[PDB]
């Protein structure tokens, strides 16, 4: 999208991730793992819903209106009634087409945004202990077991602990 | 060392939608904003529906004999059928449309 | 049966913002438009592999 | 917002900053300080005004129009006059609601943008002499007095000067 | 724009670049060079076209309508015909003004986005072997001849090759 993460520097999506919209796959000494990130998944879902509720909202109630069909040719007044209805329909048809186009463009961009925000958050956590591999994966230059990975995921990772090790392995 | 990958999900069956820059582009889910179908029946709730059957509203108004069932009737929505017909003295209403309207509206 | 929106074709559900069924309506009704479909995207760009 | 700076990785705003929209707080050997960034404050205000002036602009002048109220039941023509007016009001009511929603979304996003741009500008200035602490604060690994901080703020900071010192302290 | 690249941290555009929208200028041992990036140029052009095709698309066909001019003063019905047409014209005039404003704002933002995306892609390629100079230029800390620059441009650059050299020269 506009941030270049989804269909971006992130090659493709994971059909295998069924418990969330965004998440982590990791590989460390202990094996491989996958976990969903629920906060950012929620951010996206919440926004999309907000918008869904804006649009799907109560319609307008109308009761007696002008006649829209005619069995006789009347000339002027019917010309006018017909023209008014036709005008209205064209204008609303336009509003709807555009609403959808804008809304969709924005949804695409905001979901891309959430992805990119998770990436950024994580990179910032890792400090000097990892490098950006450009594919949306970090290379972690110290020894990271499942607990450690977890600490990255739940935001409690303490970089100063591994900094020496990692710094050593980076250079 | 370890590798940590950031990712987003994907699905087997995606949906084409339309955007500002893009005519068709595939997203994971979409929802339809235009109602294109009907059950086919006029639902009798919650509006008082008056089925006029063989009677047009004007004939009901005037009192054409076969319409006499409609005397003193009320409706939220009066439904006129195509099979309706007039059995009484042949007549005409100048500005038929307006009488029809204002009576229909009085309800 | 029940429904808030009546058209000459029959009743229609009012849950959507728009409808292609009939320009003639009674009650609380989706606004009428010329399109038979408009999809509003509810998720991100899908990128399988 | 869409960049994740405001209500983002930046915890919250400063009620104490009354001289600008965006700024710096610093802590160094000499003490603590706060200063507003006027260029980016201006960037935001200018945009918001541009938009404010687009919308608040001259209204349309209309003089003799159709009658919108009626004391007698007339049927068809009055049905039409009423319907036309009602149609118009619904359409404009829609335009207004939407204008506000879009405009507001965009204002939120563009103010977020300005913040993030200031952050980015600064990070780029500092080069290798500081690290991103993830909270919107940089850690500066050399000795920075009030003049030096100032140089960062007014964009004249010369990193090569402190690079050796900082590089030393970083590793 | 919203990413702060164009009219951003990138000082200005190159009137000298006539073969693409975005590109690289380099200076190395062998001399100076300039090359266009066709993929991102295409990304921009494609989007702009998509939009151009959305708007420039087939118009609506209308045939017999109401009369919009009058040689006699008729009162009520003419008042109504006039009012309907005037209402229609004001609403479409609004749609058009807004369409243009939004679309343009977005074009500006998306072209800025493409630039920034190219920058980001490149920075990611270079890994530890270069630094962001903040002007939209990277400083490459190893010896890069025209072939090497090319490899950066066509996305085949292998950083691990030069990492030792560059790491050495950076610190
Ligand atoms: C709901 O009700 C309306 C009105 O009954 C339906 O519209 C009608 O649909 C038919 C079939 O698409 C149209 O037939 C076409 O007529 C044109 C014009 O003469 C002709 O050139 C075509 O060859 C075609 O036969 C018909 O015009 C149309 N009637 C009106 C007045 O619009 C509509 O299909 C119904 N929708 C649902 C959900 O049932
Ligand atoms: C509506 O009018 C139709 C047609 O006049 C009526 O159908 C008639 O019904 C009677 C009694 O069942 C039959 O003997 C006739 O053969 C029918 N006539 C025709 C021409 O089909 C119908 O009864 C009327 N419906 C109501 C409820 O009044
Ligand atoms: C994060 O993970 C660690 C280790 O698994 C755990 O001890 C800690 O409670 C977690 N933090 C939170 C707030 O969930
Ligand atoms: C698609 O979106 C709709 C509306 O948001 C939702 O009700 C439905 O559950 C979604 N389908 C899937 C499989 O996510
Ligand atoms: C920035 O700060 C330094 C030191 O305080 C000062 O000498 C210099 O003039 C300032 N630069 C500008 C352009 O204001
Ligand atoms: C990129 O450049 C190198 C060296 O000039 C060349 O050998 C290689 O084929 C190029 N790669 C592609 C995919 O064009």
């Amino acid at each position: 999208g506009i941030f270049g993460a989804i269909a971006g520097f992130i090659e493709n999506g994971w059909e295998g991730m069924i418990d969330g919209w965004y998440g982590f796959r990791h590989q460390n000494s202990e094996g491989t793992g996958q976990a969903a990130d629920l906060k950012s998944t929620q951010a996206a879902i919440d926004q999309i819903n907000g918008k869904l509720n804006r649009v799907i909202e109560k319609t307008n109630e109308k009761f007696h209106q002008i006649e829209k069909e005619f069995s006789e040719v009347e000339g002027r007044i019917q010309d006018l009634e017909k023209y008014v209805e036709d005008t209205k329909i064209d204008l609303w048809s336009y509003n709807a087409e555009l609403l959808v186009a804008l809304e969709n463009q924005h949804t695409i961009d905001l979901t891309d945004s959430e992805m990119n925000k998770l990436f950024e958050k994580t990179r910032r956590q890792l400090r000097e202990n990892a490098e950006d591999m450009g594919n949306g994966c970090f290379k972690i230059y110290h020894k990271c077991d499942n607990a450690c990975i977890g600490s990255i995921r739940n935001g409690t990772y303490d970089h100063d602990v591994y900094r020496d090790e990692a710094l050593n392995n980076r250079f | 060392g370890a590798t940590l990958c950031l990712g987003h999900h994907a699905v087997p069956n995606g949906t084409l939608v339309k955007t500002i820059t893009n005519d068709q582009i595939e997203v994971t889910n979409a929802t339809e904003l235009v109602q294109s179908s009907s059950t086919g029946k006029i639902c009798n709730n919650p509006h008082r529906i008056l089925d006029g059957i063989n009677c047009t509203l004007i004939d009901a108004l005037l009192g054409d004999p076969h319409c006499d069932g409609f005397q003193n009737e009320k409706w939220d929505l009066f439904v006129e059928r195509s099979k309706a017909f007039s059995n009484c003295y042949p007549y005409d209403v100048p500005d038929y449309a307006s009488l029809r309207s204002l009576v229909a509206s009085s309800g | 049966c029940s429904s808030e929106c009546i058209t000459p074709n029959g009743s229609i559900p009012n849950d959507k913002p728009f409808q292609n069924v009939n320009k003639i309506t009674y009650g609380a009704c989706p606004k009428y438009v010329k399109q038979n479909t408009l999809k509003l995207a509810t998720g991100m760009r899908n990128v399988p592999e």
